[PDB]
This record gives C-alpha cells, structure tokens and sequence, in this order.
C-alpha cells in the first residue's frame, strides 16, 4: 500500500525505483557483461559504468549478452534474475518480499503468451518470492498516465518503431505494428558510413562504441529532414541558384553547410555536410535505400497510416456503437503521442507530422511530443509508476445481454 | 526562535550545530567521532553507549564510505547526539544532512527512530547535494566531486535536482595517494609517508610548472630509507630538487621528486567516471551547464594544486576542441598568401592562437569551468563542503521559519496519521 516497486526492462535500458518518486533510481543498459573469472566463478557485470570499467579491461572472459528480444519482450530469464537481483539487493536496497511489484509487457497484436507470463510468474513468486504482482502495457501505461482514453503511440525505440492505437482506453491489439528499423539499425548504419573515415574482446569492444561516440553521434549529428530528402535536395539547389542569378558558404542552400564532430578514439575531426547527416535518418522512412528485403511500405510513414486504417476497420468488430471508421482515424489522429529515445532526433516530430498529414489530408493532426528529453526516454517507466500510485477502486463490471444470455443458456 | 537540531553525519566525523543564530551565526559547534561503542546482553540484545566499559566493548563505525552500514548503532548515535546536547545545555526541530546511498528503508527507520523514541516533534531530511546547492543561490546545474578518505562521490544536478540514476562513487581517495606514495616508497613507513601528504612541500605541478626545470615525468622512487636530515629525541617548492618536510615524531626529513607524485591515478580516475557521467546527461543544454560548474570538494583536494589538476585533467580528457595538428595544418594553409618574408617574421613568434576562425563541433563541453563561489564565504577551512552543506542547511531553515502557511518537513501529527512513509510527502 505505501510503494510499489517498479521495474521496466527494455530492449535497451532497464529502468528500476520505487513508485514514491517521480525521478527513477536506477536507468541501466538491457544489455550486460558475463565474466567467466580465474577465480572459478561466473560474475554478471550491469551498468553502464562498472561494463565500460570491465570492456576498458579487455578480459579475454567477457562477453556481452541482451536481456530482451527485438520483441521487447524477455529471452534470457536467468540473466534477468540476475538483474532483478541486482536491483533489488545493491540499488533499492529492499528485500523483493516486501513490497509489491510493478512491470512493463509492450502491446501485442495476439492475445499474450501465458509462456512469459508463466515465466514472470515463476520469477517473481517462486524465485523473488514478491507478495503482490502486476503487469502493465507500456504504451497503454503511457496513454492512461497523460489522460488520453483514446491515443495513437508512436514510439520509436532501439528495436524499431511500434505504433499502437488506443481507443477508449483498449489497446485494439490486432491494429498492433511493429518496425525493424530502430536505434540500433541507426548504430549500424552510423558505424558502416563512417568507417571508411575512422580506418585510414570483440562483443565488450563493438558495445562500448555504441554506449560512447556512436551514441553521441546520433545524439548530435544526426537530424531528420522535414520532407523527403531527394525533393529538398532538389528544392534547395534550385532556389540556391535562383537567389544568386540576378547578375564563402552559401545561405540558400542548407545541404552544403559543413558539421563537424570530434571522433574522440583517434582525436580526429569528421566533417560532413547536412545532407550527410539527414541521410541517416532518412533511412527510418525510405528503408528501401539501404538494400532489398526492404519494400517502401516498411518505412515509417506507410507503417503508421496502414496502423491507422486497421484500427479503423477493426473497430467496426464491435458493430461500431454510432447510431465511425473515419470518425475513429480523426480520434486517433487527434491524439498522437511521440515517445522513445530515438524520437528526440532533431526533425523526428515534424517529418512524422508531414508523412501522417500528406497519408490523410482534410484531417486534424495534433501530436504531443514530450519536451522533456530523459522524461521521454523512460515515458513507459513513468506511466507504471503513474499506475502503481492509482487506488485500487473496485468499478463496476459492465454486462452484455450475451454475457447474461450465455450464461442464461448455459442454465438450461 | 530559531532552535534548530543540525546534524552531518559523515564517516569519521560528525559535525552538530545546535540552535540557529542569523545574527552571529556559527559553524558547526561539535564535532565528534561517528562511532558509538556496543556490549551485548545476555540474550544476544544489544547495549551501546558513548564510552567503553574498561577495555571491554565493541567499536563501530556506523557510516562507511557515507553509506550506514548498521542502521540500529546510527540510531543509537543520534540519540547518544541528543543526550551529549541536553547534558551541556526540551522539544526542538532536527535537520538531518543525508548522504545519496542511505536507501528509503534507512531513511523510514531514521524517521521512525526520531519519533517513536527520540520523540521529537519536527523532522527534516535534507539532501548534503541539495543544501550545498541552496548554499549558492541561483546555481540550477553543476557537478559535486567530493573526494573522501577511501572513496569519491560524483554527484550531477541539474535542474535543482539530484540525478540518483547518475550518481555513482569510486573506491579510491586519499588513501590511494598514500598507496601509491607507498609503491614510490617502499622503503619507508606508513607514517612518514602520511607526513608527507600533509606537509606543505606536497603539491601537484602544472604541466607548466613540470615543464619548467626540473625532474623528468613519465618507475621507482627511491629503494633507500627515509633520509632523516635533522631529529630530536624561500623560493618556488617547484624550482628545488630536494625539499624538507617534518615528521610527527619531530624528525626533518629530505625528499625528491616523490612529493610531487602520487595523485595521477585518483584524478585520473575520478576525471573518467565524471566523463561517463556527464556524458550520460539527456539534455545537451543541461549537460553545457553541467559541465561549466564544476565543484571540487573533499579534504584531500585541499592539497596544493590538486584542483587545477583535477580541472586540468578534465579539460584534457574531455574537451571538444580542434586538434593541434589540424589547427596547426589550417593556420600554415592560411598562412600561404602572406609575402615569403612576413611569413618568415612569423615562423618564430609567440602564435597568437589565432588567425582563422576555429571550428565549432555539435558536441559539448566546448567550455570547462570550476563553479565560481559566491562572495559571502570567509573563511576556514578552504570554504569546503561542510561549510556550504552548512549555509544551505542554514538557508532552508530560514525560509521554512518564514514560511508559517506552509508546512514543509515531517511533524508528529502527520506522522501518527500516515507513519514513517509520511517522509515522502516532503522531498527536495
């Protein structure tokens, strides 16, 4: 009754505190370090700290290894044992028995495997041993903790973008989609097109360049363009030539404007020029550019209109209650919240504006974007939090004629 | 009126100001060991008191690496507090300074402890960063690095808030000089060395002030006892070979290149982990702010020229500066369109570090500053931590003194009404 604890495992971080406090008390990588020792013994190394002290060690016996699946859900639950116990006994500094446990599962499309729920349920009772146990839908979480019953979510994350509907307060599952193309096809992508500039054990090596100048890099270098690259490309070169013609950088044209960023390793500047840098990004919504899997309807734009439209068309399984398909877009495009750390690249929101709004013209988009960059980067963890705090009121079931009339047959 | 309970419990101290003054006001009137001696009953039940029983009890220490490691003889010192202040100088407010690792758990039991036993009516756990933070007014983000005997806190504030999921501590301090003073001395004591810490000859070189004569900085010391030029039974400290220093047993003893080594390890350290740290902040903005006040504390920095060292090796490591090299490339480049012969005058200068525009990077820290201390300090001792801790303890008591319509820390009445989780209502 007087905390909750609260616990959100990511597909990157890990985010722990107790629910009493708005400011988390521990945000730690997924990710984390195994070390088969000289001493006989198996150590488990978390945290962004104490992994970069044990990777700047270049122990033969590292190896980094993730926590959770590109799904967001958890794959490997003894490693997550490991964590939770981490957690629980070096940083809240509570035994799991005393408090009560609040977790974070992120929308799916299915109905929910009782698999993993089993497997939560076998970690924290059997194991953890926690008295009391629940489990919220991060984006669900999200939507309720800004008193939004019906909201579109977008949040792009390391694994890639899911988009989920909500309407009256009900996830509508089967308008559920997930992208491949996150913060970590952005890592790759980075450290790919910069190589040729850097060049002229391993796992430990390859994350630390990740959690360090890659992620300053896309923290800093990387920025989203407001329309389709190739158009401003062509856009800006004909209004820079228009503007010089009525006949020692160039203020017309924005694209040839060099940026510089100091790859620390080798203490050397890397400059490229804006095109460069919204290229990056622009890959999130023309997937198509970088290879063949890709078709364009896996970029950001047609992925979130085709989830828009499914929500619409699935809302009618319920005979639609108005006396709707599109009177449900409006309501979805009229609550549009943006979340996920890679949603804080620099013209993420308006380029998401532009491909909503050019996929459904005659509507009114409104999007909330929250400007606070660390409160958007752990939004799931907050609405937890946000439900952990809620009262546990006793409302009134609500009751079909069939959830009377079943039972009414199943009298007879 | 104002009688206000202050207590800073640190590891091996513990400073307590008794009353508030604002006219005349004081520093901390006590300071006494943390520690607090233990017996055992007949049934395991523990009794602790502030003497030992003859030869016969056991010493512990509550706070290690400012962490409580035994809640239940914290506790008891803070009553033994109570008792040590009634029996020189009865319901009075207490201000509690609390460290960043004492966990919610700590905290409810401290809380628990003041009312239900210490039974007093008005309680507030104030934060050390936090008060030190109040002590300078209108400083919203900064850095507390605070160099302890055995370990170094790293504290980030932004926003007038502690980042808990930021703050982290390394096991190395002081006591890491003297081991490696140790490795460069292996000859001589454990004393002497200490000695030498604390001697006035002992002072970390700029590179400047290395550079300038004299040694030759990258080994060994010396494999050869501490050389003892006198016993009983004026110019640059930088510029000589060899300096004196005296010992606590009252012996004058010669020393070389050794009392200008032993702090590269711990900066170096300490400047890694604050780089991680500040490196970690979301906002850029906040973290530029961050990184343009810097605030180093802790007894061991008050060691001559550790500060600009410590700030030096920040700058070093972490600094988003044009490299030399290239710099160098685009000033010679530039330099091609002078006459051969002004050229020529301008090989051999001084270089202004200038002519060309420097190149600006998406990255911060472009600027590394010390956080300037305001004006009302004077004086002892360095205007450390506990000083500022202090001042800001003071400020807060005097605006919720002014402040009657709000209530804004733990009372009796609330805490009857919703117990020891009535802490969390009242938060800095």
């Amino acid at each position: 009754n007087r905390k909750c604890v609260v616990i959100h495992n990511g597909s990157h971080r890990t985010v722990a505190g107790f629910s009493n406090v708005e400011l988390p008390q521990c945000i730690i990588p997924s990710s984390y370090i195994k070390r088969t020792d000289e001493g006989g013994e198996a150590e488990f190394i978390f945290g962004t700290y104490n992994m970069i002290d044990a990777a700047a060690e270049k122990r033969n016996g590292d190896e980094v290894y993730t926590l959770v699946d590109s799904q967001g859900l958890p794959y490997n639950w003894d490693a997550l044992e490991m964590q939770w116990r981490y957690l629980y006994d070096t940083q809240l500094k509570v035994s799991p028995e005393e408090l009560p446990l609040v977790i974070t599962m992120p929308a799916t499309n299915g109905k929910p495997d009782m698999a993993i729920l089993e497997r939560y349920y076998e970690l924290a009772f059997d194991k953890l041993n926690v008295p009391v146990f629940q489990i919220v839908i991060e984006p669900l979480a999200i939507a309720l903790s800004m008193g939004k019953s019906s909201a579109f979510v977008i949040d792009i994350g390391a694994s890639g973008c899911n988009v989920t509907p909500i309407i009256d307060g009900i996830v509508v599952k089967n308008a559920v989609v997930r992208s491949k193309f996150g913060g970590d096809f952005l890592d790759f992508q980075v450290h790919e097109r910069l190589a040729p500039l850097i060049k002229e054990k391993r796992s430990t090596d390859v994350w630390y360049e990740a959690s360090t100048w890659i992620q300053q890099f896309k923290s800093t270098m990387l920025q989203v363009s407001e329309k389709d690259l190739f158009e401003l490309e062509r856009y800006y070169k004909e209004q820079a030539d228009i503007y010089a013609k009525q006949q020692t950088g160039s203020p017309n044209n924005p694209l040839v404007q060099k940026k510089n960023f100091l790859f620390k390793p080798l203490n050397k500047t890397l400059t490229l020029d804006l095109k460069e840098c919204y290229q990056f990004a622009e890959y999130l919504f023309k997937p198509q550019l970088i290879s063949d899997k890709f078709s364009p309807e896996d970029g950001l734009g047609p992925l979130m209109a085709k989830s828009v439209k499914k929500a619409g068309a699935s809302i009618n399984s319920m005979k639609a209650n108005t006396s709707s398909p599109e009177q449900v877009y409006s309501l979805l495009l009229t609550n549009v919240i943006i979340t996920g750390s890679t949603s804080l690249i620099e013209g993420m929101e308006q380029r998401i504006i532009k491909e909503l709004s050019i996929r459904f013209p005659q509507y009114k988009l409104t999007t909330f974007a929250n400007q606070v960059m660390m409160d958007r980067k752990i939004q799931g963890w907050l609405g937890a939090l946000t439900m952990a705090n809620l009262p546990s009121w006793s409302l009134g079931k609500w009751y079909s004629k069939e959830d009377y009339e079943t039972l009414k047959r199943d009298r007879k | 009126q104002d009688s206000i309970l202050i207590i800073y419990p640190r590891s091996q101290t513990t400073l307590v100001q008794f009353g508030l003054n604002e006219e005349t006001f004081t520093v901390p009137e006590l300071e006494i060991p943390t520690q607090i001696y233990r017996t055992t009953r007949q049934d395991g039940s523990y009794t602790y008191h502030s003497t030992n029983k003859d030869n016969k009890a056991e010493l512990i220490k509550p706070i290690q690496n400012g962490e409580i490691i035994d809640i239940s003889a914290f506790t008891q010192f803070l009553r033994l507090i109570f008792v040590s202040i009634l029996s020189d100088r009865s319901n009075i407010p207490l201000l509690l300074i609390t460290h960043h690792s004492w966990s919610q758990s700590d905290l409810e039991i401290i809380t628990q402890y003041v009312f239900e036993s210490l039974e007093i009516n008005n309680l507030i756990q104030l934060p050390a960063s936090l008060a030190a933070t109040y002590s300078m007014i209108s400083l919203q983000n900064c850095c507390i690095i605070d160099v302890g005997t055995h370990h170094t806190d790293i504290i980030p504030i932004v926003d007038y808030a502690q980042l808990d999921h930021l703050v982290s501590s390394i096991p190395m301090g002081g006591q890491s000089i003297n081991d490696s003073l140790k490795k460069l001395l292996p000859q001589w004591d454990d004393d002497q060395i200490e000695s030498l810490k604390k001697s006035p000859i002992f002072e970390v070189l700029s590179d400047d002030a290395k550079k300038l004569s004299s040694f030759d900085f990258g080994d060994e010391g010396t494999l050869n006892v501490a050389e003892i030029i006198t016993s009983g039974r004026n110019v640059k400290n930088s510029d000589l070979e060899f300096n004196t220093f005296w010992d606590e047993k009252g012996n004058e003893i010669k020393v070389g290149k050794q009392r200008f080594q032993g702090c590269n390890n711990l900066i170096k350290n300490i400047s890694n982990r604050v780089g991680l740290t500040l490196d970690n902040i979301d906002d850029i903005n906040k973290a530029k702010a961050v990184w343009e006040n810097i605030i180093i504390v802790g007894g061991t920095t008050s060691i001559s020229g550790f500060k600009e060292a410590l700030l030096g090796q920040l700058l070093k490591d972490h600094l988003i500066i044009e490299p030399e090299e290239e710099k160098s490339k685009r000033e010679e480049e530039a330099k091609s369109v002078l006459p051969a012969a002004t050229k020529k005058k301008s090989k051999f200068m001084t270089n202004s570090t200038a002519f060309v525009p420097t190149i600006e990077y998406v990255q911060c820290p472009t600027v590394i500053k010390l956080a300037k201390y305001p004006d009302y300090f004077p004086e002892w001792k360095k205007s450390g931590y506990s000083e500022i801790i202090f001042l800001g303890a003071q400020i807060v008591s005097k605006q919720i003194f002014t402040h009657p319509k709000d209530t804004f820390y733990i009372t009796r009445e609330k805490y009857n009404m919703k117990g020891p989780a009535a802490l969390w209502d009242v938060q800095f």
